[PDB]
């Protein structure tokens, strides 16, 4: 209910003009309804142009009919996006996640797949095989820094 | 320099099976071609099982694994302190080679029956409450758990900076050196705790030994055993130290993963059937020895982060089953405006009264009495108006006691303050303040105690006891300060 | 029943069935003959014919196991392989067959003393230094042995020469030396 | 379910501790319809607690179940292979 | 032939281990000799994971298993408003055909 892709917006917006910094939206694993309305919005709120070079935001989408493999890695892809800004430009970028949920249960599932971890042990945010070593590169470098913000 | 050596079957996830190695002791460290090691973990008929200290990108398949003779060990010393080293003793702050000359094995046996002495000299931490309700001694395992985000790291930064006054001091028995082994936690929370401990100059004696979230779950796994080792060095050679794990549910967690893809059969919740050995053959190095071995010592406060006060879980279950007492934190009381978020019913400590000073002895029995009048009644406020005057009474220094143990970050109170206090607390001369100005209160009064009567707490400090002249003294101090204070 | 275990050990079924001929040949002293009739009898089973035959699915164990003791008993074996060959066979594990000989063969190779040694280096040599290292690899020997040498050529080590006898393994190469120097300089 | 058991005992335990704390105050006041109200709330506070110790026998019932049949998820998916 | 065609190594339970039928996709829909079809789900490195649209009681081990090439496909269209079809698009409430000229996976 309350407007909260409008608060997105101005912090990507405020984010670019306060700073020189952009932002990097993964859509992991996310209702593909939700993305477009998203992607209209961003559109008519200026935060993107389509017949421009100044438009302030990258997209990453990964929906949710897409295999657990996507759905997984799909979150590291915004993140590969904003590590470029941060470690070639210096800036500031704001990389936002629209659900971890998603992506530990999109792991979940790939783990399963697997058969080899059984399905009580998930994606362990600490462990380097799956969460942790996405969520350690989300830092204050010394020469950037990324910021992600989680719905 | 001829090395028996082995192929790579298979390599990924921190696990490579190794064909060869027909003569490759359990537990020993093989070292790779890129200069990775790693440990021999399973010995089985057609090939070694090895985990690998570092990331799985360097090895492909057909790769060279050399032997080097050595059951996993890392190097101990006092050139260790003051740096930052990863699981295996390499240092990670960038600030030259470990100059250490001895080497000690990450999985030694710990001291048997003979060795021992009972737990009594106390191991100051500076908060309040723990010094006070739920004290803490030099050879004692004190569990510290709660849920995430509770002040769990922050009070064993507490402890961690409170020895500088014993370590920058004079006495050598009094002297504590820290060690914090960080397992599973964000580069740059190290990075804070690093800054921290050297804002305070508390680096000065600190080793810090980092194993990431981004490191591999052997690195997680062998992180304790290596800081351990670090701390029995002190240990057996005369000293006194002091070690948190920080912490270990996330050890188990690296240690189930490892089980896992070893192919190990899984138990309760996915944890191999051996995890309470585990935890138990670390925490059991931490002992109190004698005279006859040395005196030292080596304190544990390993951590554990439940989820919504799961205490009846797997890990959290062994791990209080192993050590001497808990400190429980929470989120209600970390809400309800307790900072620190002890919980004083629900912690305790099995050695206790053996690990204080005679002086905090005196103050907190009192204190913990009146606690447990207060709580055992707290639920009757809010219509105190209507019940009977003594146990409002009680209520009313229930409250006031509790705002006593309010407590700030980065100030660990040294043993004659905190008994100081405690004593204006508990005396009821606050009684007649009201609950909102009882930090005001300790606050200036502190500061003027501190200021105006050194000669006491110099006194209180070289005797650890409130005598009847210092008890004298203090009824003097607390009274007129107390008659001129707003 | 006691069994001679070979000095090497091959595993799976396909070491089992290895381990368990040799034994059996090791208890009546065959083990030249059923090894050179175990290496043609896998030459016949790889034959298109045959060789397509036996991995069927569908025809039955019965009769080819009847078919292929028919096919072996004419090159006059011993009753040892033919009673491998059974065995594997109302077994069902004849598609296996080969690998057990290849296992077998190199059960041999240990008890002959053959020991496999590679010595790779950058480009090919010339066989006056090979054989003189011959003679330097043969030095550390025990009493009694026979070596193998299979020697391969990189440039990618640019340089020296890689001694991988049996388990033993010195790395003398350039590569070896230059990353050495690098985390030596660096350290 | 452990969690809604973990609901229902909560409740139950709010009320309990409810008429403890309106029992002793409605002692204190009692310094007829006062006394009546405190031993009612006795009365209330005492089956509030035999409801506790049921809820608790039960949860210690849908707890054990539940460790049981995580194990067997478990072994069930590790013996698969 | 074993490229477009295999043979039942196993059946059972509405799973068919069929040997051979090298060139089948995945999830696609093979026939059995009987009349009945089957989807491929596991494609193994040995056999195939045949799972029957029918009654496995009318296949039997050593049954011929021939590659049709179509994966599943139901007829769409506004004739099909009105009629109660099965899972395949064959029309169940014996009113006659289904006048399907379009059709969709
Ligand atoms: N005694 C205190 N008084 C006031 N604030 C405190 C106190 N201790 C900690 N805090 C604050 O509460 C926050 C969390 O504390 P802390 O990080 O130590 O708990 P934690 O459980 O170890 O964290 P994590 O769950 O990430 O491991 C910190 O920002 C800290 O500043
Ligand atoms: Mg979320
Ligand atoms: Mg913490």
């Amino acid at each position: 209910g309350v407007g909260k892709t409008v608060l997105i917006m101005e912090l990507i917006n405020n984010v670019a003009k306060a700073h020189g910094g952009y932002s990097v939206f993964a859509g992991v694993g996310e209702r593909t309804r939700e993305g477009n309305d998203l992607y209209h919005e961003m559109i008519e709120s200026g935060v993107i142009n389509l017949k421009d070079a100044t438009s302030k935001v990258a997209l990453v989408y990964g929906q949710m009919n897409e295999p657990p493999g996507a759905r997984a890695r799909v979150a590291l892809t915004g993140l590969t996006v904003a590590e470029y800004f941060r470690d070639q430009e210096g800036q500031d970028v704001l990389l936002f996640i629209d659900n971890i949920f998603r992506f530990t249960q999109a792991g979940s599932e790939v783990s399963a797949l697997l058969g080899r971890i059984p399905s009580a042990v998930g994606y362990q945010p600490t462990l380097a095989t799956d969460m942790g070593t996405m969520q350690e590169r989300i830092t204050t470098t010394k020469k950037g820094s990324i910021t992600s913000v989680q719905a | 320099d001829l090395e028996e050596t082995g192929r790579v079957l298979s390599i990924g996830d921190g696990i490579a099976r190794v064909h060869g190695l027909r003569n490759v002791q359990a537990e020993e460290m093989v070292e790779f071609s890129s200069g990775l090691k790693g440990m021999s973990l399973n010995l089985e008929p057609d090939n070694v099982g090895v985990v690998v200290f570092g990331n799985d990108k360097l090895i492909k398949e057909g790769d060279i694994v050399k032997r080097t003779g050595a059951i996993v060990d890392v190097p101990v010393g006092e050139e260790l302190l003051g740096r930052v080293v990863d699981a295996l003793g390499n240092a990670i702050d960038g600030k030259g080679p470990i100059g250490s000359k001895t080497r000690r094995r990450v999985g030694l046996k710990a001291p048997g029956i003979i060795p021992r002495i009972s737990v009594r000299e106390p191991m100051q931490t500076g908060i309040k409450a723990v010094d006070s309700l739920v004290p803490i001694g030099r050879g004692q395992r004190e569990l510290i758990i709660g849920d995430r985000q509770t002040g769990k790291t922050s009070i064993a930064i507490d402890t961690i900076i409170n020895q500088k006054r014993f370590n920058d001091g004079s006495d050598e028995k009094k002297k504590l050196y820290c060690i914090y082994v960080a397992i599973g936690q964000k580069r740059s929370t190290v990075a804070q705790l690093v800054k921290r401990l050297t804002d305070a100059d508390a680096m000065k004696y600190t080793i810090v030994v980092s194993a990431t979230a981004s490191d591999a779950a052997p690195l997680q796994y062998l992180a304790p055993y290596s800081g351990c080792s670090m701390g029995e060095y002190f240990r057996d050679n005369g000293k006194h130290a002091l070690i948190i794990y920080d912490d270990l549910s996330k050890q188990a967690v690296a240690y189930r993963q490892m089980s896992l893809l070893l192919r190990r059969p899984p138990g309760r919740e996915a944890y191999p059937g051996d995890v309470f050995y585990l935890h138990s053959r670390l925490l059991e190095r931490a002992a109190k020895m004698n005279d006859a071995f040395g005196g030292g010592s080596l304190t544990a406060l390993p951590v554990i982060e439940t989820q919504a006060g799961d205490v009846s879980a797997y890990i959290p279950t062994n791990v209080i089953s192993i050590t001497d007492g808990q400190i429980f934190l929470e989120t209600e009381l970390f809400y309800k405006g307790i900072r620190p978020a002890i919980n004083v019913g629900l912690s305790v400590s099995r050695v206790g009264s053996a690990a204080q000073t005679r002086a905090m002895k005196q103050v907190a029995g009192t204190m913990k009495l009146e606690l447990a009048q207060y709580r055992e009644v707290a639920a009757f406020a809010q219509f105190g108006s209507d019940l009977d005057a003594a146990t409002q009474q009680l209520l009313s220094r229930g409250v006031r006691l509790t705002e006593l143990l309010k407590q700030g970050q980065y100030s660990p109170m040294a043993i004659e303050e905190q008994v100081a206090v405690i004593y204006a607390g508990v005396r009821g001369y606050l009684d007649k303040l009201e609950p909102s100005k009882i930090t005001k209160f300790e606050n200036a009064f502190l500061s003027h105690v501190v200021s105006q009567h050194q000669a006491l707490l110099g006194t209180i400090r070289a005797d650890g006891k409130i005598s009847e002249q210092s008890d004298a003294k203090l009824k003097e101090i607390v009274t007129n300060f107390l008659a001129g204070f707003e | 029943a006691k069994l001679v275990r070979p000095p090497v050990q091959v595993y799976g079924i396909e070491g089992r069935y290895a381990t368990a001929l040799y034994s059996a040949a090791s208890k009546q002293n065959k083990l030249e003959q059923v090894e050179k009739e175990l290496l043609r009898v896998a030459q016949i089973l790889k034959e298109p014919k045959v060789a397509a035959s036996v991995l069927n699915p569908y025809v039955k164990r019965s009769i080819k196991v009847k078919s292929l003791n028919d096919i072996t008993a004419k090159e006059r074996f011993s009753p040892l392989t033919t009673n491998l060959i059974n065995l594997l066979a109302e077994n069902g594990r004849l598609s296996n067959t080969q690998g057990v000989v290849s296992a077998f063969s190199t059960m041999m190779s240990v008890h002959r003393g053959e020991v496999p040694c590679t010595v790779t280096s950058a480009s090919p040599l010339e066989e006056a230094t090979l054989s003189e290292l011959k003679t330097v690899l043969k030095s550390f020997l025990s009493q009694g042995q026979v070596l193998k040498l299979e020697a391969k050529t990189d440039p990618s080590i640019l340089g020296g020469m890689i001694v991988r006898i049996g388990e033993k393994y010195v790395d003398m190469s350039v590569k070896t030396k230059i990353q050495k120097l690098g985390r030596a300089m660096r350290e | 379910t452990l969690k809604d058991i973990t609901r229902r005992l909560k409740s139950i335990k709010n009320i309990q501790k409810i008429t403890k704390s309106m029992k002793m105050v409605a002692a204190a006041k009692y310094a007829s319809e006062q006394s009546a109200r405190m031993t009612a709330m006795d009365n209330a506070s005492k089956n509030a607690s035999e409801m506790i110790d049921k809820l608790t026998l039960t949860f210690n019932r849908t707890r054990q179940a539940v460790i049981t049949k995580e194990l067997i998820e478990i072994i069930s998916g590790a013996a698969a292979l």
